[PDB]
């Protein structure tokens, strides 16, 4: 998660982070790529037939 | 709107987006602290049967007590309250290493020299103040029992002294003050004054002229740690509801649950392996209770084509639906699903989901 | 008011090795079956601890206090009374005062014009020949009373007591814990955990402390108490299920 | 943010900031590199059967 | 799940249903 | 004249050309400290608005006015925001502000309801309630005159 | 620059500096993961043909 | 070493700092933004 992590149920600390930009939206996207990916290797290996 | 703004374009492809984290605000704050028990008597210090007099007045440490000023404060017995080095309504906040106590009886027309930087006969031959008077003064009259028809000559002032003295300083010398340049011997002679002269107080005077028992609580700054301070004020237990919950000074929140575990007579906190707080105990009734952050996830939205169409799914990825209507139903292994209905044909996947659910656009 | 008590002759301390004692709680916290590392005052395992005697035999000197002093007593008939600190101790200075007698626990704060040799003679207190002055007086700590076992039990020793004193930031911590042991003179092999006493915050700077135990010769019966130093030392503390501290293990001891 | 003003409350929780995000920048980066691993043998996998 | 917005998904495939995989691949070249 | 301290004249200044550099240099200004820009590039830059706060305060209490600073003036009568650009400008005026009999014709605020705003202005002279009971009327125990 | 004087803008300066390489740092080393992710399909076209 | 000596006013002296302004630290005494040394002021008005 984005702010919980870091700055959670915090008002005050989450103007800070939004600040530094697309950090948080870039880091979200690495995630996801992983996690899609992981999918693909079960359907490969398994789904020959 | 969440997806065509995230995505930064007005064309929403088919698939599952990821938008909009999910949280649970709290209700109210709650706090909880021990029975206060350790006041110290400031009964016998306030209604001492005499006071001492400006010329000796009386030095009392006060140490390891809760000083209640609320009972102080409100009273209507005082004349005037002026307290200058810090504010009178945060007394009972800052919590104070020690406690001075100054008690002395004196008229009403030198109450103006009391102040800090004010001039005056007991400004300048007793009682001394520093430019920086952090000390905290109160003062009252009690003309009833102070004065005496017959004259209550038991007080006394400094009349003549040789030089000013700096704060907080007190003198015993009762020896006859040599205002002339030729010495003085003996008991009485020219020149030759008694350093301390007697009070008189009658009903009759007027205001000014009247006895005014003034005590002023000074205290030190930080050289020793703090133990004495007012009391900390406690309020009801809630449990079953995320609140911002307060024992004994940390901050958190979370719902209040009760929990079966054993601690130890002198344990105080819980904690699990990645080094958090989890556990928590009443400084009132000794019990155990369990701590859990009010939940939260994220956001979900299953759309098709735009073009095809422009309705639209949400799914809160693994929460439970019961506390949904934060922000059709049906809970699965990923979460709670709904917008969408659930049919019992099978067919192949177009989006998927998790565990095995599929969603797609068909009649 | 005192007597001195130089009816006493000289001998060397004899060595002992601490297999298993110095820890403790470090702080007031539940953890449930995990190890945690905490790097505190301890006293290191098999440490060369100070071994003295009390019988005929008197010894009440002055030792020094750096980084708290770890001290255990094999007593019956509880002869130890208490102890004093300070770094003066001569009234120029406030000096800690502990004394514990059958009656209660009683600690005082000031400028104590202490003697050579500060005792209670006695089975009833009949003299309290501690100190002299006592005018300005800071601090004051009086227990709930009770009532304590005077009378002269003998046989080898069957209670042991084990406290360790400590000073940090002014506050004075103080730890407590019994165990009964049937031994002759040495520490059993075994574990045990010292849960806290109570916090003081006395505020006030330590360095040397004395034990305490017609007018001249008495007869006294035999209590052998241990004197040990603490050093920062890394452990390994090992919770159990029920937050009860179980094992620990000292980490530049050997290189296991 | 309780103990400290607004003036400098910024300049103290700035370097829990900095330190957060060098200590989650940090663990993405291994699951970009571990997950290349697994690929490797998720092809290898998917050879062999 | 987690405390700190940490969150684990499921797999799209169920333990049992690549139990189906398996058997059908061994039950083909049988 | 210079009003009081909850009485601070506010003066909007543009369509103007405005030479900082006889103020910069001279020496009539006791104390010359600039925050948002350096002091040597004021005649180098171009503002939208300029706004102008004027009053009159002790010698020793000038520490309140740094921005986001704590104390009963930074509380009650006058609160700069965080965010604050500008230079803040003092100097000792006791022979035109100061009389033998007392210029009592200074007033400031010394409690209010609660922390103000930024740049906040109240000429409210309402009497406030410092204890528990409840006051009314114009006078009465507790009941100062704010 | 044109605002603050020399001693003051080096502080601000430097600020921008420690975030602009950690800008180009993510950047590069994704480059270097996904160049390897490419080179493995690389070869496995040269296998094939 | 390096030592210097002049007299000033001593509502004054606050301007003898580096990165400091002041008519007299912009045309007649100033120091690099780099300076490395100590500042020393006293009074004198006993003699001066």
């Amino acid at each position: 998660d984005c702010t919980m992590y870091i700055c959670g149920d915090s008002t005050e600390c989450s103007n800070l982070l939004l600040q530094y930009g697309s950090f948080c939206t870039q880091l979200n996207r690495a995630l996801t790529g992983i996690a899609v990916e992981q999918d693909k290797n079960t359907q490969e290996v398994f789904a020959q037939v | 709107s969440e997806t065509k703004c995230t995505l930064k374009s007005f064309t929403v492809e088919k698939g599952i987006y990821q938008t909009s984290n999910f949280r649970v605000q709290p209700t109210e704050s709650i706090v909880r602290f021990p029975n206060i028990t350790n006041l110290c008597p400031f009964g016998e210090v306030f209604n001492a049967t005499r006071f001492a007099s400006v010329y000796a007045w009386n030095r009392k440490r006060i140490s390891n007590c809760v000083a209640d000023y609320s009972v102080l404060y409100n009273s209507a017995s005082f004349s005037t309250f002026k307290c200058y080095g810090v504010s009178p309504t945060k007394l009972n906040d800052l919590c104070f290493t020690n406690v001075y106590a100054d008690s002395f009886v004196i008229r009403g027309d030198e109450v103006r020299q009391i102040a800090p930087g004010q001039t005056g006969k007991i400004a300048d031959y007793n009682y001394k103040l520093p430019d920086d008077f952090t000390g905290c003064v109160i003062a009252w009259n009690s003309n009833n029992l102070d004065s005496k028809v017959g004259g209550n000559h038991n007080y006394l002032y400094r009349l003549f002294r040789k030089s000013n003295l700096k704060p907080f300083e007190r003198d015993i010398s009762t020896e006859i003050y040599q205002a002339g340049s030729t010495p003085c011997n003996g008991v009485k002679g020219f020149n030759c004054y008694f350093p301390l002269q007697s009070y008189g107080f009658q009903p009759t005077y007027g205001v000014g002229y009247q006895p005014y028992r003034v005590v002023v609580l000074s205290f030190e700054l930080l050289h020793a740690p703090a133990t004495v301070c007012g009391p900390k004020k406690s309020t009801n237990l809630v449990k079953n509801k995320c609140v911002n919950f307060n024992f004994n000074g940390l901050t958190g929140t979370g719902v209040l649950t009760e929990s079966n575990k054993k601690f130890l007579p002198f344990q105080q906190f819980g904690r699990d392996i990645a080094d958090t707080t989890d556990a928590v105990r009443d400084p009132q009734t000794l019990e155990i209770l369990d701590i859990t952050p009010c939940s939260f996830g994220g956001v979900s939205v299953i759309t098709p084509g735009t073009n095809t169409s422009n309705q639209v799914a949400v799914l809160y990825q693994g929460v439970n639906c019961t506390e949904v209507p934060v922000a059709n139903v049906f809970q699965t292994r990923a979460g709670c699903l709904i917008g969408a209905e659930y049919v019992n044909n099978s067919y192949e996947c177009d989006i998927p989901i998790g565990a095995g659910i599929c969603a797609s656009y068909q009649t | 008011q005192c007597v001195n008590f130089t009816t006493r002759t000289q001998l060397p301390p004899a060595y002992t090795n601490s297999f298993t004692r110095g820890v403790y709680y470090p702080d007031k916290v539940f953890r449930s079956s995990v190890l945690h590392s905490t790097q505190d005052l301890f006293l290191p395992f098999f440490s060369n601890v100070t071994w003295f005697h009390a019988i005929k035999r008197f010894d009440n000197p002055v030792l020094p206090f750096n980084d708290g002093v770890y001290f255990a007593s094999t007593e019956k008939s509880n002869i130890i009374r208490g102890w004093i600190f300070g770094t003066t101790l001569d009234s120029k200075t406030q000096s800690l005062l502990i004394v514990n007698n059958a009656t209660n626990v009683v600690i005082k704060v000031c400028e104590f014009q202490f003697f050579n040799d500060p005792f209670l003679g006695v089975w009833m207190e009949s003299e309290f020949r501690v100190y002299s002055s006592a005018n300005n007086c800071t601090f004051e700590y009086v227990s709930q009373p009770f009532l304590m076992d005077l009378e002269g039990k003998q046989g080898n020793f069957k209670n042991l007591s084990e406290f360790v004193f400590k000073n940090i930031d002014g506050y004075f911590k103080i730890y407590s814990k019994h165990t009964p042991i049937n031994l002759v003179r040495g520490l059993p092999q075994g574990f045990s955990a010292l849960e806290p006493l109570v916090d003081l915050p006395i505020g006030i700077n330590i360095t040397r402390f004395q034990t305490l135990l017609s007018s001249s010769g008495w007869t006294a019966g035999a209590a052998a108490y241990y004197v040990g130093y603490l050093q920062p030392r890394t452990f390994l503390l090992k919770y159990n299920e029920n937050g009860t501290i179980t094992d620990a293990v000292d980490c530049a001891l050997d290189p296991l | 943010l309780s103990r400290l003003d607004k003036v400098e409350a910024e300049v103290q929780i700035d370097r829990l900031i900095t330190g957060r995000l060098q200590s989650l920048q940090t663990y993405v980066t291994q699951q970009l590199i571990r997950a290349a691993e697994i690929r490797a043998s998720a092809n290898l996998a998917a050879t062999k059967m | 799940q987690k405390f700190n917005g940490l969150n684990v998904l499921p797999p799209l495939l169920t333990d049992e249903m690549i139990a189906q995989y398996t058997s059908a691949l061994l039950a083909g070249t049988i």
